[PDB]
């Protein structure tokens, strides 16, 4: 279905075809194949560019985000979870993303939820199992000041509860762009005037996801773990592009340094002596 | 309610499993599907367009133009290798970070041939014939043209058609190869002499740019996803 | 001959006896918005001739230690006949564009260009730690150029070129609507570019839909007593111009 | 119920390999990923020319 | 009546009234900032505009890689006499080179030149009956503003 | 099939057409659109309104009530959840309901129900896992006065058993009102001398709902929160109205204190400037 | 029993999911449906019913019916902007409370035409020509009545019918905007001008109130299901 | 069994998109929520007329 092209047999030649020679000033990739520049054999290629596709590409969880919020109020740690979403925070998958300008798809969202006890003298306890919240809170809904607002009545913006010690949880969510197509680069401005944000944040704005734990307090200060998983489904891309090359600096521009093309080497005509007998 | 027997491998999450999961939106209304150019369904539409080959990759060029330049001059030059360098389209510093490259980095696996693309960027007035041959795991680099020769080449000679392909056969005893290549799925190398020589009329340089371009034919495909080593971070990004 | 080649649209024709075929964007052709793809509501208007034509910007100089050029539409086309005006007056626009790069020198010379377009081309600041200004951008008809070293500016682009100011390889570009300027073989390149971005229409001066890079990769050369200035012309005409949102001009 | 029968992925044992499936939630978007959509078209941009161009003849002439 | 340095807009009154309400009408642009030069080009530099380049904006400058700024690192556009002007005027980047290269005992330069600038290098070979310690060429690397050779040269062993 | 209406391309006009015109003083809303004010383009509107649907506007399951229980006799703290049931204590579901004036639907109950051990200075325990009981008592049924207490016996009352770790206990419930439809507004008395009882309260009556730890004793006091959530589904609601203004001061009438109808600003002709290059 | 494997998700509760549960009063009869008046199906039902917009929302006037007034008075007053506001059915505090914008801002993303119907007050002597344009973002609000005139605009012309409407057409850039409205979501203002004047006859008041009504159109649509940043509170009510 | 197949919301992969479903509880009470009800009606409450009215005519004549 999937499968490669087979390779034709060929034999000596001696003609004006010339299937070698070209001109890259077309802008065109030449369509060469060995059969063409040599006698080759018959080969039924039965490999296949199944796993090449870009669903099976991107159609992996990858962690997006994490943050650590505490369970007692002591000193300023934060007893819950606040997060502007967006996949610039994690070079790895914000690495192939930027392989193209433009995508749409759904996507399977998955949490990795752990807690611990602080270190401590005396730490004896006996602690029920913990329960979380996640809520997203999509671009103008109320936001939580606390771990107590009435904003975690969630009467409307979807939220999650779950208790430790089962299956991290999980939900898919659709198309949420208001654009025909999800944006990795935007070489444009917020405002009309060519000022204010410039590029991806300037028009992104999936809305923002916080987390706490349900339960009212913890004799000795506990904190937990949350790690956002992203897994896109249903996958489209479009326009193609250089893969990043520069190390990622702000999650919030493309800034970057003067990064090496590729590593170094004695000499253009350098290839290592691997046979010594 | 029916007897279940939970199986191992329950209540756990990999990242590369595929079920069903509720919607957290139900009956959201996607917005409408627009037709936008350029769409890539698999990647190795990408791994199949030309890309400049960094061959000159010195630890002086690795910040120039000058890394994509293959240079080569009027005069007596036999003998002399232009340039060289193995086969692993993925590990070798000089394919590690074309398109194609670059992408096979995201696998472990790959097979199938490729076409180096030469060109040539001297004046129209610049003529010569160029022998870039290709050999095969087994024996030392070619020290002298004789030695390439002997091994899959292409002589290609300078003229109005600008480029020159350079097709690299998949000659390999397995029917795949790592991109982190080691010696037992070697390819072999890849090494430019002069046919004959570069001859210019008065009033027109003595050395000319070579360009070379790297991309995947249709017989190639990736196997084993994986993460590229060309991107890290010690903390979450600001 | 496929060599010599002829455009007309409009009132201006443009003439080649050394292209190197056409390259047609994505493979699509510039087409008006269909009903079955559009938002805005109003009627757009479509100048047809009258904003879809070869426009001519300030030429450039090829130097022996040139390292590029870029500009950035429609922005570039703000002061460009009515093309410029619909800008001005309507507040989303939908344009096509046949970039046509001209460069011409003689058989006793050297050097090779890469015209390219790059969709989205956010660039990075010289600064990591600040912005870039509009300013540093895209300035009009005129041409912003590339460095062969790294640039210090407060909020001007990384001009390394290397780095084509994207953060990426340059001999990656080839993977966007590009053609080459081999002297030896060619004299200009021609790119069709169709309508890409992730919406119907856009505004054109708030948004740069895509960047036009010209990076030579072969350093010009030359022997003695041969013509040293080489300049290098940029034109570019608009296809299917729509526009929406009619109101008062917007003050620049 | 609404089951649809596909084909597996080839085994380490070829040369009943086919799979059931059935969709329970109301949003499209809560089905399983699409890793059978085998489609390709490199033309466009490996030959975004207006003119084709013959392999066996010369580029420009 | 425009002050300095603002221009007329065609376009527009110069002109307020009082309406019924003791408040005087709108106003609009009919004075705008006027418009400085373009700022030009630096060789081997680079010019960043962040806000414009109109009465009262600022640009800065820099050098890239393996050159060296002389002169402002900025310019305003303020108002000279009967129009609006850049106040500094475009600084130079001077190309940074490396100190000579070291000459090495029983051994030479392979094509030695007179300057050498980023990025450039010099390989060495060692006499007949010498063998080379060391790798054959260093590279001029230009951190910082000063130019210095990437290592030590080779050495020739008799 | 919930699809929204297209644009009629539209032309010139010059005719004694006045679907601009009319009079609000009928009462009707103006049917108009772009059309018929100006020149329109053919558009094929793909856009829905499926999630403006009453169904999935109120089937969201909202935070109704939250009470705290402990485990130990000490103190006068509560060993018991005691409530009668209503949704006019959460401000965020309220005011949805109040939207309209009558309802009739079933709905899904999920109960959250968190547990933890009191702050102390030796507390170190080993509590098998804490089992819950939720019992719902129609008016009328006989309420239990201890944790001990007889009527806990659930014979014929629906109850809930739950120990922590599990998934939250949830069931759903029919149409529980003897009227034709829930009421969200009585502007009525409870007595026909018109007085006693006025608004919700004067009619409304689901009952009420206890809960308690069916474990014995705990060594050391330990406290559990239950958040009772409502999720209405087959949904059915008439006569709209004016969303809530004013904050909410109880939760037994409509009381209010006079608020301003909306945000203040410099002039009626103030708009801010955003475009300044 | 029947090999079972649970998948990530499982035994969590997320508040908008959708799952078939036990019954706690099994063979509950349910009370006979009765046909009441005013149903509602779908809550742009509401969304497109005119509301009075209390277009004069300065703080004096935040708790008076002055705050729907629009003033319009007699004589000279060319080149005077009656009022003007941006366009932000859910985000403006004009529209921010109306029958529309309340329910806009229980969803976050919005798409389609808005109605502004104005209704001239005034005595039936009194006559008049006001103009209501409509800019789409991008340039400066209107200083004059010419700016305003180039924008979307229509000349009401007071008369038997007291009413006129201004549809305000969905000229956006993307098929939907957010509620909370930005830069980049922009949607343009509305400033009303007088076409010409209010003449009036002896013996007639020179002040007349103008009301304006604002609601969806058949084009019109939520999306973005989220909590309202109108209510909220500190503690349970009693 | 009684299965039920209906056709599921649009995903972001439109222009098998169907579930099937079975009720395994006595009471409807306990079934899901009936999220694909599209009815509309606005007329009782944008034009709650006795006299229909024309839109392109005058709304008093
Ligand atoms: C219920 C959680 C909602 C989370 C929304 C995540 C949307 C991710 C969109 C990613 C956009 C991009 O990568 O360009
Ligand atoms: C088994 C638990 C029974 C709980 C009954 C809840 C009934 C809720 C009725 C809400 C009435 C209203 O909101 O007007």
């Amino acid at each position: 279905i999937a499968r490669v092209a087979d390779t034709v047999a060929s034999g000596p030649s001696n003609s004006t075809s010339i299937p070698a020679l070209t001109a890259v000033e077309t802008g065109h990739t030449s369509q060469v194949e060995p059969s063409d520049t040599m006698q080759t054999r018959h080969v039924k290629n039965y490999h296949s560019r199944s796993e090449s596709t870009v669903e099976n590409f991107l159609s992996r969880s990858a962690c997006v985000y994490i943050e650590e919020y505490y369970t007692k109020d002591q000193d300023n740690v934060n007893r819950y979870m606040s997060w502007t979403i967006n996949a610039r925070r994690m070079v790895q998958l914000r690495r192939k993303f930027e392989l193209f300008t433009y995508m749409r798809f759904d996507m399977e969202i998955t949490f990795v939820i752990t807690s611990r006890q602080l270190p401590g003298t005396s730490i004896a306890q006996d602690m029920p199992p913990l329960t979380h919240q996640i809520m997203y809170i999509p671009p103008g809904g109320p936001v939580p000041n606390s771990v107590t607002d009435f904003a975690w009545q969630t009467s409307t913006n979807p939220s999650i509860f779950w208790t430790e010690g089962n299956a991290p949880p999980r939900m898919s969510i659709p198309f949420i762009s208001i654009g025909n197509a999800y944006s990795n680069f935007y070489d444009g401005w917020s405002h009309f005037s060519q000022n204010g944000v410039y590029g991806y944040n300037a028009l992104n704005n999936m809305g923002k996801l916080y987390a706490r734990h349900v339960n009212k307090d913890t004799p000795y200060q506990m904190s937990s773990t949350i790690r956002v998983y992203f897994k896109p489904k249903h996958i489209r891309v479009w326009v193609p592009r250089p893969p990043r090359l520069s190390p990622y600096i702000k999650s919030s521009n493309v800034n970057f340094n003067p990064t090496n093309l590729t590593d170094e080497r004695s000499s253009i005509t350098y290839v290592p002596d691997t046979i010594r007998p | 309610g029916l007897p279940v027997l939970n199986t191992p491998g329950s209540n756990q999450f990999m990242t590369s499993d595929d079920f069903q999961s509720p919607s957290a939106m139900p009956q959201f209304d996607v917005t409408p599907h627009m037709d936008i150019p350029g769409e890539v369904h698999n990647l190795m539409e990408i791994a199949e367009v030309d890309s400049v080959v960094p061959v000159n990759n010195i630890k002086a060029n690795l910040q120039s133009m000058d890394a994509y330049h293959i240079e080569v001059n009027t005069g007596n030059y036999q003998g002399e290798k232009i340039f060289a360098f193995q086969m692993q389209p993925g590990l070798e510093s000089v394919f590690k970070r074309t398109l194609m490259g670059e992408i096979l980095n995201y696998y472990a696996h790959w097979s199938g041939s490729i076409k180096l693309t030469f060109t040539f960027c001297g004046s129209a007035m610049a003529t010569g014939k160029l022998l870039l041959a290709y050999s095969p795991p087994g024996a030392d680099v070619p020290a002298t043209r004789k030695q390439a020769m002997l091994g899959t080449h292409m002589i290609w000679d300078i003229g109005l058609q600008s480029s020159c392909v350079l097709c690299i056969p998949w000659i390999s005893q397995t029917h795949y190869r790592l991109v982190q290549q080691d010696e037992y799925t070697s390819a072999g190398n890849v090494t430019c002499w002069y046919q004959t020589g570069i001859v210019v009329p008065p009033g027109t340089p003595n050395k000319c740019v070579v360009l070379c371009f790297a991309s995947a034919c249709n017989d190639f495909s990736v196997r084993m996803l994986r993460d590229t080593p060309f991107i890290g971070q010690t903390a979450l990004l600001q | 001959s496929d060599r010599v080649r002829s455009l007309t649209l409009g009132n201006s024709t443009i003439t080649t006896q050394e292209s190197a075929n056409v390259v047609v964007g994505y493979g699509r052709w510039p087409e008006y918005l269909r009903d079955d793809e559009a938002t805005a509501e109003d009627q757009p208007t479509q100048p047809d001739v009258a904003t879809c034509r070869f426009y001519t910007l300030e030429s450039v100089q090829w130097e022996k230690n040139s390292a590029g050029w870029w500009w950035k539409f429609p922005e570039a086309l703000k002061d460009m006949g009515l093309f410029g005006q619909n800008m001005l007056y309507h507040y989303l626009g939908r344009a096509g564009y046949t970039i046509h790069v001209q460069c011409n020198a003689s058989k006793f010379h050297q050097g090779c260009l890469l015209v390219v377009c790059v969709p989205e081309a956010e660039m990075g600041c010289s600064q990591t730690d600040k912005e870039v200004a509009a300013m540093n951008l895209t300035k009009g008809e005129a041409a912003h150029k590339f460095e062969p070293t790294k640039t210090n500016g407060e909020h001007t682009v990384q001009s390394i070129v290397c780095n084509a100011g994207m953060g990426v390889g340059v001999g990656n570009l080839t993977i966007y609507p590009h053609q080459w300027i081999n002297l030896r073989t060619n004299n200009c390149a021609t790119i069709v570019m169709p309508y890409v971005n992730s919406v119907p229409m856009d505004n054109m001066f708030r948004h740069y839909n895509f960047t036009l890079m010209v990076i030579p990769f072969a350093p010009l050369d030359y022997a003695a007593q041969a013509s040293e200035y080489v300049p290098v012309t940029v034109t570019i005409a608009p296809m299917c111009a729509e526009y929406n949102g009619l109101r008062l001009a917007y003050q620049q | 119920m609404g089951a649809q029968v596909s084909t597996q992925k080839t085994g380490a044992h070829e040369t009943i390999i086919h799979y059931t499936n059935i969709n329970y939630y109301k949003d499209a978007a809560s089905n399983s990923a699409n890793r059978q959509d085998f489609t390709q078209d490199p033309g466009k941009f490996t030959e975004p020319v207006k003119d084709i161009m013959i392999k066996t003849m010369p580029a420009l002439n | 009546e425009c002050r300095p340095g603002y221009r007329r807009e065609p376009s527009l009154s110069p002109k307020l009234t009082c309406l019924q309400n003791l408040k005087w009408s709108t106003a609009v642009e009919f004075c705008k900032k006027k418009s400085c030069p373009n700022p030009g080009e630096i060789r081997n530099g680079q010019i960043d505009v962040p806000g414009g380049i109109l009465f009262g904006a600022t640009i800065s400058f820099s050098c890239n890689t393996g050159y060296k700024l002389f002169g402002s690192t900025s310019s305003f556009c303020l108002i000279s006499g009967s129009s609006v002007q850049w106040s500094d005027p475009l600084p130079e980047c001077r190309e940074i080179y490396c100190p000579a290269p070291p000459q090495i005992d029983n051994g030479i330069i392979q094509g030695e030149r007179d300057h050498y600038g980023y990025r450039q290098s010099v390989t060495y070979a060692c006499n007949k009956g010498f063998t080379m310690i060391g790798e054959h060429s260093i590279y001029c690397t230009v951190n910082n503003d000063e130019g210095e050779w990437s290592g030590p040269p080779p050495e020739c062993r008799g």
